[PDB]
């Protein structure tokens, strides 16, 4: 959160923290109440966000679902969609964070020697985030949007 | 919640420090061969 | 650190006596399997990656450690694990080449068991990927060589125990 | 580079030796001794040091 | 029904060996039928002479030397005039077999061995007993083992042609007639002898007492305790040889066992069984993440099927098929066998191992503080600050008498 | 572990008798007839997985009824489960051939599975349907030696007539 | 063993009493619902084969190592053994309900069941998840709830033998703990 | 009862593995010396009825309280079953050379001859040496350095047989002390 | 055992024999008559395994009430305990015997014997009984006046170790008394 890492910077300075990281922990927890709206926007949208999410990662990718693809068949698929539940639910976790170290330390560090140990192809799964990104936007308004599309090109950009 | 928790601090964490103690590293406690015997009252003609 | 070039010179170098019949007869019969251990190193350091993918997916890739709450949950430590894996599918090549497992308690074994208590890994489940990652090495290396290269697998699981 | 030292992040993020164990097997590493070492001189390699 | 029918009915057409008999501890080890055939060769003869001389004699040292009122009951044997129902009857009317389990036996250790002997089994409830002791004091011990081999138990279970055995039977009437069983035939080594204590009692091996235990289990309703039926005990004998992972044989009992071991051990067994009520209530459902999308993504994944070998052509490439009910699926090798190892890697079964494998490690450390007085101790612990104290002043529990003294 | 030492020992142990000179000849033939036993039982242990891949196919190839739904294959987890057993019934086969006789196969697998298979409604011949696909796509000297597939074979179809 | 009359005879004797209409007033009331612990008892052993096999894998989908190579319950020598102490606690508690006294339960089927199964290595955890689904099961047939299949039973209420045949399962679970 | 064959089996269970190339050179080696095996149980049951007076003898030699009056080995009836289990352990220690592995001795033989001691009061401690002088001689007629008869054999290394025989007599000296 | 003489050590690498410190002035003057103190052990261990066997039928034949019914040694439990703790007593004697003092036997022997022997209802006049027998016994045979049995010694005087081996017995008699 913004709260422990401003807090392990000024601790490795061997001060306190200034008005700059006053300021701001401060003005996060003001913060507070709209980003609880925000995770809870997604928290029980998560049925149509990871099935859409899927939606468009296969018309887009058929490769991966086609027979030799990563997630063929009635297994991998289903193993297919529970991994983009893992990454939007830790976007939620980012999202009441108010930074991406939840996301940073799950589903993020080290993610390409998972993947590619498991034989997944790492830019698919990239591709799966992208067509979450945009069903999320899409039930939350311009200044909404500006944040939970925020935390998924994050992971977009770690994730490749 | 799972009952073999682990390790650590930071996000991924299960509520317990690192090692279970914080100690990484831990420095031993047993003393050597033939004094851990001689704590032990039975190993004296040993 | 001891080859068995190593060790039969320390045992006929600690005696203060010279390589006798008995000493130069381990050191031919070590000789004879020098061309199955080469092969043997050889095929496993192509397959490194595969072996250990094999492994998982056999032995713990759906178990409940694999899940929430159990230990290899998150990315961090998944991917711990076949870092950890491949320290005794590599190490245990090492053996193999030296014909002497002393390089394992030396560099491995030596504080592990003590330190998956610490860190609280299971060593059930760390064994059981250990003898999955020996079935597989005897795929590759053949029989005899799987063989030699499992009789160091065991011993890693053995002292870990 | 996608360089990596994974049995000393391990016996580092353990704590099973120091970040002063750490960072002198970094010094007499290969990767290291090819960076540093091998194109200077030992006068310079000392004041890299 | 599993079990179509017990032992104690008899073999009905259709089997060479009962039903019971297949899957229990029957066919392990040596505790088997050694029917004798029609004709047969001397040695044959000797094969079903020295199952009987084990058997009815419970492998006593029956001192081939003097054989004396043996060998007219053989001879009338090897002729085959004598069953082996009435060779076995025969034997029990001896002198050799009064002098070794009547002369000196209490008449519920004389019982106790007919039932071990001639039967299987051993004595089930009381009254079994006591119909066999007022036989014997109204009618005399020939009329008595005329009057016990000849009802309907034996001439059932192993007819006129076999020998006796152990009779591992699978269902067992009380739940302790498995456990007395075990108890009397006390694994490959003991005899009788050894296990009434006839020979320690005997001047200089002869003529002692033949005592008993196990009297204060035929009287009341209790069990056997568990390691007389697990450490000197037949099963030992009939072993699988498993790997068990709760290893059913009893540890060696250790010398010098401590309080501080057992009072951390006794709460780290109620750690455990307070952790597994918990996560057994959460098993199978919960505990699976890719359960709660297979209902989408097995009909997600039912498009374009291929029923011959080699289409997913995709833009002129191979990448053809396997079309098996496996890969189907998707599933690979590490997808069935990873029910195999379920056993580092699952958590209900991580809880279950270890809680049967540190109650049995108290079980036998808890069961060694039956010595208290003259017992040496030690301290093999560091001696560190834990410590519980001894407050047992006042009533603590106090189980509830609500009849002090009701009158 | 009915074995040729376990006949030879536990004949002699109820006879009472030392390991006479019928006994040690008997296990002068596990020294001759186990050079190629033990092959079938290296070349099943390398292949193993492949094997049961070929094999437990030709279970729902000819049965296609399993998939259906109250039947005993319906789902995902009863269709792992049966690729599962008949690993088992190609491992224990393996323990045969290293043995030397029946025993890891009268003891784990064939005892008790009259009992199981009709308590849990599974077919037994859909097992041997299974089993008897290995025997016949076995190429006698291109999977093994001409006597490793006599003796893998002969534990196969002993397994057949457990089942049947 | 006893019944539900010869209960109550004993417990006359130990006083020498007359069987009087004071305490008849159970007895009378246990014939005139006699027929109900007919219809109930025929409903637990027309479904008692399938009952166990719904309990013992139900214990292995809750608890999976026990399939594994070392669980108790692996090799089918053990699965046919679990199997059949599946069925002889149903044969009993299926005699208990049809007695309507659990002397029949204590004195033939339990006593000693623990420490028998401390020595074959037995988890007694696991043992309780086995008469726990057969529980749930012998209440739900009783009260024909059971959701996938009914039986054709007369109108009126049962759960007085739905309680009854509860009682004689966790006897099952207090013998063996 | 196992043997050397099926030790490695029930191991291979342990781990749910197929008896692979790594553990198949360990029973190739042990059929390659199997007529090193052979020819030492030869050598055991050769002399098996002389060992078993020489080492019951030499008990008495040492400790002859035995054949002193209220010992145990004074009633010639006790003598004679004193010379029984010096062979019935001699029989034994013979099926586990020749199966290459001891459980036949540790669920036969073993399998409670420690409270068979106790209970017909026989002395433990000289219930060794009786054992221990079969270990010494076996370990001589096997190394073929018995001093007053050399078999014919052909000429190799043994002593790993020595020491598989020394190992057997070791855990039944600790099985019954 | 062992402790009972000490050795001297002449090798390097070992810190007694250099840094020793010390050489053990009580127990090198103990082999300054320690041939004849060990050939007094030596003749109570070679009849260790008759004196306890003829003590205890000892007291048995001269109190009857303890192989009666209800007696401390009817049962075979009880029977082969009281055996076994005449060895443990001959032993801890013996110990003391070769050590040249009494300190082995009153902490590992003596110490908490006559709490035990009350805790377990054995009776305490006749154990005592029992070991004066052996001191009885002890002093025969190593003045070789035993009756039955003599051991061919060298020629001298052996008085003066059994009045010493007398003095232990009833300091085990009295601390059990
Ligand atoms: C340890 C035991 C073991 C065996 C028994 C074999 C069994 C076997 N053979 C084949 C595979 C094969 N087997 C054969 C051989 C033949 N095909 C025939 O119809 C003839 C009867 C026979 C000629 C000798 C051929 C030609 C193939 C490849 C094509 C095919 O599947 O038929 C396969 C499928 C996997 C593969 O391609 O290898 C399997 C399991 N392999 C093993 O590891
Ligand atoms: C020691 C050796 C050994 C075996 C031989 C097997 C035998 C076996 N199989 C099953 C259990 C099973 N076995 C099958 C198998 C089949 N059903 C089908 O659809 C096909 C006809 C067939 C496979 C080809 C199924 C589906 C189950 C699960 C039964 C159920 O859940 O109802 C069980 C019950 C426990 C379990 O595994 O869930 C056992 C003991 N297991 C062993 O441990
Ligand atoms: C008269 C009353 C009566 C009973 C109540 C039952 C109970 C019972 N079960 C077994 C015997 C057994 N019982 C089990 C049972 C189980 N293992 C598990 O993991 C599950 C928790 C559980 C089944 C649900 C197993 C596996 C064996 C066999 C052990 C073996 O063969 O060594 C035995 C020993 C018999 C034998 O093995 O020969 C008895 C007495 N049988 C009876 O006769
Ligand atoms: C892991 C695998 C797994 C199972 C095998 C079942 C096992 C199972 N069944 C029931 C619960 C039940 N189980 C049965 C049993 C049966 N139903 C019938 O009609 C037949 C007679 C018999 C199957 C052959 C019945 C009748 C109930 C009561 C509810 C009902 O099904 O109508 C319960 C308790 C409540 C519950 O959790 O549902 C459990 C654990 N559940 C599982 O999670
Ligand atoms: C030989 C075998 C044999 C039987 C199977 C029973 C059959 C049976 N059941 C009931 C009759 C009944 N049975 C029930 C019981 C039930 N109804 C429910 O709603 C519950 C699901 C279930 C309780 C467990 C009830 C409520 C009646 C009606 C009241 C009664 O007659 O007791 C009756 C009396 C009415 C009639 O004639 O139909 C009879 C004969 N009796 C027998 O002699
Ligand atoms: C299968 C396992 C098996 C064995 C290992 C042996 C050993 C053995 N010996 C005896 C029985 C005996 N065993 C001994 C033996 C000895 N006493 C000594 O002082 C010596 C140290 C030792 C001889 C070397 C004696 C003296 C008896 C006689 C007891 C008696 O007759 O009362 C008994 C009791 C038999 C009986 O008397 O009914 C057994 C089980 N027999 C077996 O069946
Ligand atoms: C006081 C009485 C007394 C004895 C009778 C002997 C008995 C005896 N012999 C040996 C030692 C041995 N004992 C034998 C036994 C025999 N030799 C053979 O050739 C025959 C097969 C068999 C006699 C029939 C053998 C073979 C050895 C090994 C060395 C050898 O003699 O070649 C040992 C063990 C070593 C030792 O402790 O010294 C003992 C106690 N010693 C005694 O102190
Ligand atoms: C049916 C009965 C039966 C037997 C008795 C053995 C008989 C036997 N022993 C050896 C053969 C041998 N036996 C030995 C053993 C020894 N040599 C020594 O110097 C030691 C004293 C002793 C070790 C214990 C050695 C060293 C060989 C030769 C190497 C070998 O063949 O293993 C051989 C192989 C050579 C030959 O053809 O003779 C045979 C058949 N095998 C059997 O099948
Ligand atoms: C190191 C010193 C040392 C000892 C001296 C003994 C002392 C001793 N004896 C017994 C225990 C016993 N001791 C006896 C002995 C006797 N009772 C009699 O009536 C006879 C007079 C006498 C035999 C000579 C008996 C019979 C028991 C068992 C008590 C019982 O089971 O009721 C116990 C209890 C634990 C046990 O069972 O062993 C102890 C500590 N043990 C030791 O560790
Ligand atoms: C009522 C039954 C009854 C017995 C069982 C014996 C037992 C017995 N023996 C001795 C007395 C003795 N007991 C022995 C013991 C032995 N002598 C030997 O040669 C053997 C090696 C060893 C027995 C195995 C010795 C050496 C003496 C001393 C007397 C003597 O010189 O023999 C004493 C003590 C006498 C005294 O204190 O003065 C008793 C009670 N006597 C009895 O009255
Ligand atoms: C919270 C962070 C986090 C992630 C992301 C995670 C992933 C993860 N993905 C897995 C499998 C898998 N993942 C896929 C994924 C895909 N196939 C495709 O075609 C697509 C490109 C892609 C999904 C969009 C497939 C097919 C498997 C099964 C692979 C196999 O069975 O071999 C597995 C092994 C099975 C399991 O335990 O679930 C893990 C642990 N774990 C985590 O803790
Ligand atoms: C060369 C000899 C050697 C070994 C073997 C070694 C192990 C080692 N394993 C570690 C962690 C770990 N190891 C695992 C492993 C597993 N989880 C499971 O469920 C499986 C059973 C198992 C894989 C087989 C995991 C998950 C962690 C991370 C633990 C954490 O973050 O708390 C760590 C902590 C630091 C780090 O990984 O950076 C060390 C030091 N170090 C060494 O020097």
């Amino acid at each position: 959160s913004i709260v422990t890492k401003s807090i392990v910077n000024a601790d490795a300075e061997a001060r306190y923290l200034s008005p700059g990281e006053l300021d701001r922990i401060k003005s996060f927890v003001l913060s507070g109440q709209r980003r609880l709206r925000i995770a809870q926007t997604l928290t029980e949208n998560r049925e149509r966000i990871v099935k859409q999410g899927g939606q468009q990662l296969f018309q887009r990718r058929p490769d991966v679902v086609s027979p030799g693809g990563n997630a063929y068949g009635e297994e991998m698929t289903a193993t297919c969609l529970r991994d983009l539940d893992y990454y939007l639910r830790l976007v939620t976790y980012g999202i009441i964070a108010g930074d991406v170290t939840p996301i940073e330390e799950i589903g993020l560090v080290g993610v390409k020697e998972m993947y590619s140990a498991l034989g997944t192809p790492i830019s698919g799964v990239a591709e799966g985030i992208r067509c979450m990104k945009d069903v999320a936007c899409s039930l939350l308004s311009g200044e909404d949007a500006a944040e939970v599309g925020f935390y998924f090109d994050y992971t977009l950009a770690a994730m490749q | 919640r799972t009952a073999y928790p682990y390790t650590g601090s930071g996000y991924g964490s299960a509520g317990v420090p690192y090692g279970q103690d914080t100690y990484g590293y831990k420095a031993t406690t047993a003393k050597s061969i033939t004094e851990t015997a001689a704590q032990a009252g039975v190993f004296n003609t040993f | 650190m001891q080859d068995a070039i190593t060790s039969v010179i320390n045992a006929a170098d600690v005696q203060g006596k010279y390589l006798d019949a008995n000493s130069v007869e381990k050191l031919r019969g070590y000789f004879q399997t020098g061309e199955l251990r080469v092969r043997a190193a050889a095929t496993i350091a192509a397959n490194a990656a595969t072996i250990i993918k094999e492994a998982v997916a056999k032995s713990l890739l759906y178990s409940d450690i694999t899940r929430p709450g159990g230990n290899m949950y998150t990315t961090r430590r998944y991917a711990a694990c076949i870092r950890d894996l491949d320290y005794y599918l590599r190490y245990a090549t090492y053996g193999m080449l030296a014909g002497d497992p002393s390089i394992l308690d030396e560099r491995v074994l030596n504080g592990l068991k003590e330190t998956y208590n610490s860190l609280g890994v299971p060593i059930g489940a760390t064994i059981q990927a250990i003898q999955a990652m020996k079935e597989v090495t005897g795929s590759l290396v053949g029989s005899d060589a799987g063989k030699e290269m499992g009789l160091y697998f065991d011993y890693i699981c053995s002292g870990l125990s | 580079y996608g360089f990596s030292f994974s049995v000393l992040e391990s016996q580092v993020k353990n704590g099973q030796i120091s970040i002063k164990e750490f960072v002198r097997s970094l010094g007499k590493s290969s990767v290291y001794q090819k960076q540093f070492y091998q194109p200077y001189v030992n006068s310079r390699v000392v004041e890299l040091a | 029904k599993v079990v179509d029918r017990l032992d104690s009915q008899p073999s009905a057409a259709f089997e060479q060996t009962k039903q019971v008999y297949t899957f229990s501890r029957y066919i392990l080890g040596p505790h088997r039928a050694v029917v004798a055939p029609v004709a047969m060769d001397p040695s044959e003869k000797e094969v079903v002479l020295r199952a009987v001389y084990r058997q009815v004699f419970g492998n006593a040292y029956i001192m081939e030397e003097e054989r004396a009122e043996l060998r007219v009951m053989e001879s009338q044997f090897l002729l085959g005039e004598l069953s082996v129902k009435e060779l076995v009857r025969a034997l029990a009317k001896s002198s050799t077999y009064k002098v070794r389990f009547f002369e000196g036996a209490v008449q519920y250790r004389f019982i106790e061995l007919c039932f071990k002997h001639l039967l299987g089994r051993a004595p089930d409830n009381h009254e079994e007993i006591a119909v066999h002791m007022r036989k014997y004091q109204q009618e005399g011990y020939d009329a008595e083992i005329d009057s016990y081999l000849d009802a309907g138990e034996y001439d059932n279970v192993f007819g006129d042609d076999t020998v006796p055995f152990l009779r591992f039977r699978g269902v067992y009437t009380p739940c302790d007639s498995f456990n007395r069983q075990c108890a009397l035939q006390g694994g490959w080594a003991n005899s009788d002898k050894a296990m009434g204590g006839a020979a320690l009692s005997g001047y200089n091996g002869s003529d002692g007492r033949q005592m008993s235990t196990m009297i204060g289990n035929y009287i009341s309703g209790k069990p056997i305790p568990y390691e007389k039926v697990a450490a000197d005990t037949p099963l030992k004998s009939t072993a699988p040889n498993w790997y068990a992972r709760p290893n059913p044989a009893l540890a060696p009992q250790p010398a010098y066992v401590s309080a501080k071991e057992i009072a951390e051990l006794r709460s780290r067994v109620s750690k455990l069984e307070a952790a597994w009520s918990v996560a057994v209530k959460q098993s199978a459902a919960a505990k699976d993440t890719v359960e709660t999308w297979r209902a989408a993504a097995k009909e997600m994944a039912a498009m374009r099927g291929i029923s011959p070998m080699g289409e997913a052509y995709f833009g002129g490439i191979a990448q053809k098929v396997d079309n098996g009910a496996l890969a189907q699926l998707g599933n690979k090798a590490s997808s069935y066998k990873k029910y195999l190892y379920a056993i580092e890697t699952d958590e209900v079964s991580r809880l279950e191992v270890d809680l049967e494998e540190a109650k049995g490690q108290l079980r036998v450390l808890e069961a060694a503080m039956a010595k208290s007085t003259p017992m040496t101790r030690t301290a093999e612990f560091k001696t560190l600050t834990k410590n519980v104290a001894a407050v047992t002043a006042a009533e603590k529990a106090d189980p509830l008498s609500k009849r002090p003294r009701i009158s | 572990m009915k074995s040729v030492i376990t006949t030879v020992v536990s004949a002699a142990d109820a006879a009472g008798r030392f390991p006479s000179n019928s006994d040690l000849e008997s296990i002068q033939g596990n020294i001759q007839r186990s050079a190629a036993r033990l092959e079938a039982a290296e070349k099943l242990a390398g292949n193993h997985e492949a094997v049961v891949k070929e094999a437990g196919d030709a279970c729902f190839a000819k049965y296609a009824y399993l998939k259906n739904p109250g039947e005993a294959g319906e789902n995902q987890e009863k269709i792992n489960k049966c690729y599962r057993d008949v690993d088992h019934y190609m491992r224990l086969v393996n323990y045969c051939l290293v043995v030397g006789g029946t025993g890891p196969l009268d003891e784990w697998g064939i005892a008790g599975a009259r009992e199981v298979y009709r308590t849990l409604n599974l077919p037994t011949s859909a097992y041997v349907a299974s089993i008897a696909y290995t025997r016949d796509r076995l190429c006698v000297p291109r999977d093994m030696s001409a006597q490793a597939g006599v003796e893998f074979s002969a534990y196969l179809d002993y397994l057949i007539n457990a089942l049947s | 063993m006893l019944d539900a009359f010869s209960r109550v005879v004993v417990n006359s004797d130990a006083k020498a009493a007359y069987v009087g209409g004071s305490d008849l007033q159970a007895l009378k009331s246990f014939i005139a619902d006699g027929n109900k612990r007919l219809d109930a008892v025929n409903s637990i052993v027309s479904n008692a084969s399938c009952m166990v096999s719904d309990a013992v894998s139900g214990m292995i989908c809750e608890n999976p190592g026990l399939i594994s190579p070392g669980g108790n319950c692996y090799t089918n020598r053990r699965m046919a053994a679990c199997l059949r102490d599946g069925e002889i606690i149903l044969r009993y508690v299926s005699y208990a309900l049809l007695a309507g006294d659990a002397s029949v339960l204590e004195d033939r089927c339990l006593n000693g069941l623990k420490e028998t199964y401390i020595a074959l290595g037995v988890p007694t955890n696991s043992s309780i998840r086995a008469v726990s689904i057969m529980k749930a099961q012998a209440v739900a047939f009783i009260t024909n709830t059971a959701t996938e299949r009914k039986m054709s039973f007369a109108a009126g209420d049962c759960t007085s033998l739905a309680s009854e045949v509860a009682s004689y399962f966790d006897r099952v679970g207090a013998a063996i703990s």
